[PDB]
C-alpha cells in the first residue's frame, strides 16, 4: 500500500477526483456525480520493487532477476507501476432498461499500487 | 397502497 | 542506514526506498510510520526477509510521540504508545441523518467519523433517518427525491441538460408516452422520480397483445394485464444456479430473479416483486 | 484466465517456468528447484478495455477517456498489461537461523493478467 | 459479427476479441469456451454491459457439444450437457502418496488429476500418507529424507559439491556445537542430519561459560540453554500484534500464545522451546529432537 504525499517519486497512489461530466457519463449515472478513483504512478526500480509490500512483489522480483542479465523477451519490458488492490463502489444508474439500479461496482477504485 | 415497476435483477 | 515507510502488523520495517541513509536523516520528517533500518545489506538478504519475516528485522519506529507528526484531519497517542493519527471530524456546525450509502447515522460527525476511515465519497444525502419511500424530504435546495430498485429514497439533481437529437433516437415509455430521446426518458423518469421502464424501442402504438410489438436486441416482449400493456424484456439470460427468495404479484412465491424471469418469460405475462422473503396466508 | 494459445498479440498470460537453478536462489531453497511462473505480454488497445474480463477494466477504462480524448497529462504514462490475480505456492528452504522451514510464499505464481 | 472468449456462469458472453466476424469464421477453431454474438454496437453498450450485466446478452456458445472440440491432456459432458475439459492422465501402474506440496493424497491418479486442475508443478515426493518423521519412509533415488519446523518429513536432494572459501571469517557455529566451514557447508550437513541444526553465532565455535562471552551479530540476543550448556543468539523485535492462544511451556510451566513463549526467553536471555501444544505441566522425557 501507499500514500502519494510529499515529494515521493515511486509507485505511490496519487489521489484523483473524476467527474462524470468530464467524461460524459454525466447522463447515465445518476449520482454520485464524481468521486475519487486515483491511480498508480512512479518509477519501478530495483532493491525496491520486491520491497513494495504489494502483492506483485515477490514475483516481480523473481522476474527482474532475469532482465538484470538481459534474458529472453525481458530486457525490454519495463516494470510499470500499477494498482494492486481496488475496493468496489456502490452507485446509481439506468440499467440497459432505463430503470433505477443501486449496485456496488467492484474494484472501481484503487487501494494500493505496486511495482511490476 | 402504491405500486412496483418491474425490475432488472438482484 | 536504510529507510522505510511502514512497520508491519508484526513489526519489521517494510517499504524501503532510501538505502544508504542514516537514521536522524530518515527520521527528520513529520510523516509518521516511517521506520528505520540500521544495517546496510542490499543483497537479497533483503528479499529473504520479506519471506522469513513480515520483513526487515530490527525496525525502528521514528516517533513514539506525536512530536512533529503530520496528518490531514489530527494525532492521538494510546495503548503501547503507538501514536496513530485518526479522525478529527471537527464538530459544531445539527441533525440525525441519512447516508448517500443508504445507511443511517445517529448524526453527522457520526458520519464524518466514518467518511474519515474509508469512503471519502461518503456523502450525506439528507437529514433524518434514511427512508424507503419518497414520502419525505426537502432534498438540499434543489434535488429531486427518487427511489431505488430496492424501493428506497434518494435525493438528486435531475440532469436537465439534454433534450433533442435521428432515425430512432426515439423510444417507448413504459408509461405509454412516446419519448423522443433516450436521455429524455431519463428526464421524465427523474421528474417523475421513479423507474418508468423502457417498454420498448421505437414510437409507441396502441396494440392489444405482444405480437404487433416488434423487438430488436433480441429481447422478447411480454404483456401485463395490470395496466394492459406490452413489454420488451430480455429472456436470453439464465442462471440455473448471492441469492434470495421472493413472492410476486400474481399470488405466488419463488426463488431468485433468475427464478422467475422465464417464469414470465418462458410462460406469459410480466410480473413484479410483491416483496422479498415469502408471503402467504397459510 | 487468458492463456496465450497463439494467434494472439493482445495481453495474455504467457505462462512459463523458472528454475531456481539458473537463478541462484538454488542455494537456499531445498525444494523445489524451479516452478512454473507465468508472465504476460500483449498490447493494450481501447476496444479491449471495457472489454477485458478483468478488474482493471473499469479503472483502466475510466483512465482511458483521458489520454483517450487527448486529455492533458497521463500521455507520458503508457498503459500496460500486468498480472491481476496471483496464487501462492508452498516452499521449502533454509532461513537465516539456517533451519529447514516449509512455507507458502503467499502470492507467488501469476495466473490472471490484465491491461491497465 | 461479435466473437467472445468465455461464457459467463450467468450465460452472458464475456471477454472480447475481434469483430465484424461471422459465427462460422469465428467458431472455426477447436477451442472450448469461445462464443459469439450477432448483435453489435461498437462501444459503451458493451462496456455498459459490464456494469448492469455480467457480460453480453444473446450469447451463443460456439461449441455446445464435446464434438470437434479439443483439449491439452479429455472431453466430458457436464450435467446440463455442458461440454468441458477434464483430466485423463493414463493410469494403471502403487500406494497413496505424499505430494511435494506436503499433503497426503488418495493416489497418484488422484493427484495427477489435481495436477492439471491447478498446480502444474506438484508431483509425488514419496509413497504413503504424508508421514510424521523420517522413521520408516522410503525416498526415491538419490532423494534423502528431512524435516521441517513442524516435522512432517520430506524427500529431497542434497548437493554435495561444496567448494570451501578462502577467508579467516566466513565460518559459522553449529547449534550442535561444531564450527563449520561456511553456509553451504552448514546447509549441506543440515541436509544429512536430515534435521535443522540451527545457527548459533557467526564466530568459530567457542565454549563460553556465559552469554557475555558471545559477540552476537546482526543484532540478535544470546540465550543460554542449560540442557546443552551452550548459548545462542536469536533476534527479537519480532512483535506480537494480534488473538493467538495455544502452546505449552517447556520450563515445566504452562504457557499461553506462542510468540510470547519467546518473549520471556529473549527477555530472560534464556532459551525456550515447545512441548505438546496448548498447555502442560508434567514431563515426558528429558532432551528433545532438536531445532530453534
Amino acid at each position: 500500500g501507499l500514500e502519494c504525499d510529499g515529494k515521493v517519486n515511486i509507485c505511490c497512489k496519487k489521489q484523483f477526483f473524476v467527474s462524470f461530466k468530464d467524461i460524459g457519463w454525466n447522463d447515465w449515472i445518476i449520482a454520485p456525480s464524481g468521486y475519487h478513483a486515483n491511480y498508480c504512478e512512479g518509477e519501478c526500480p530495483s532493491h525496491i520493487a520486491g520491497t513494495s509490500g504489494s502483492s506483485l512483489s515477490f514475483h516481480s522480483t523473481v522476474i527482474n532477476h532475469y532482465r538484470m542479465r538481459g534474458h529472453s523477451p525481458f530486457a525490454n519490458l519495463k516494470s510499470c507501476c500499477v494498482p494492486t488492490k481496488l475496493r468496489p463502489m456502490s452507485m446509481l444508474y439506468y440499467d440497459d432498461g432505463q430503470n433505477i439500479i443501486k449496485k456496488d461496482i467492484q474494484n472501481m477504485i484503487v487501494e494500493e499500487c505496486g511495482c511490476s | 397502497a402504491a405500486a412496483a415497476a418491474a425490475a432488472a435483477a438482484a | 542506514g536504510n529507510c522505510w515507510l511502514r512497520q508491519a502488523k508484526n513489526g519489521r520495517c517494510q517499504v524501503l526506498y532510501k538505502t544508504e541513509l542514516s537514521k536522524e536523516e530518515c527520521c527528520s520528517t513529520g510523516r509518521l510510520s516511517t521506520s528505520w533500518t540500521e544495517e546496510d545489506v542490499n543483497d537479497n538478504t533483503l528479499f529473504k526477509w520479506m519471506i522469513f519475516n513480515g520483513g526487515a528485522p530490527n525496525c525502528i519506529p521514528c516517533k513514539e510521540t506525536c512530536e512533529n507528526v503530520d496528518c490531514g484531519p489530527k494525532c492521538r497517542m494510546n495503548k503501547k504508545n503507538k501514536p496513530r493519527c485518526v479522525c478529527a471530524p471537527d464538530c459544531s456546525n445539527k441533525g440525525p441523518v441519512c447516508g448517500l450509502d443508504g445507511k443511517t447515522y445517529r448524526n453527522e460527525c457520526a458520519l464524518l467519523k466514518a467518511r474519515c476511515k474509508e469512503q471519502p465519497e461518503l456523502e450525506v444525502q439528507y437529514q433524518g433517518r434514511c427512508k424507503k419511500t419518497c414520502r419525505d424530504v426537502f432534498c438540499p435546495g434543489s434535488s429531486t427525491c427518487v427511489v431505488d430498485q430496492t424501493n428506497n429514497a434518494y435525493c438528486v439533481t435531475c440532469n436537465r441538460i439534454c433534450p433533442e437529437p435521428s432515425s430512432e433516437q426515439y423510444l417507448c415509455g413504459n408509461d405509454g408516452v412516446t419519448y423522443s430521446s433516450a436521455c429524455h426518458l431519463r428526464k421524465a423518469t427523474c421528474l417523475l422520480g421513479r423507474s418508468i421502464g423502457l417498454a420498448y424501442e421505437g414510437k409507441c402504438i396502441k396494440a392489444k397483445s405482444c405480437e404487433d410489438i416488434q423487438c430488436t436486441g433480441g429481447k422478447k416482449c411480454l404483456w401485463d394485464f395490470k395496466v394492459g400493456r406490452g413489454r420488451c424484456s430480455l429472456c436470453d439470460e439464465l442462471c440455473p444456479d448471492s441469492d434470495e427468495p421472493v413472492c410476486a404479484s400474481d399470488n405466488a412465491t419463488y426463488a431468485s430473479e433468475c427464478a422467475m424471469k422465464e417464469a414470465a418469460c418462458s410462460s406469459g405475462v410480466l410480473l413484479e416483486v410483491k416483496h422479498s422473503g415469502s408471503c402467504n396466508s397459510i
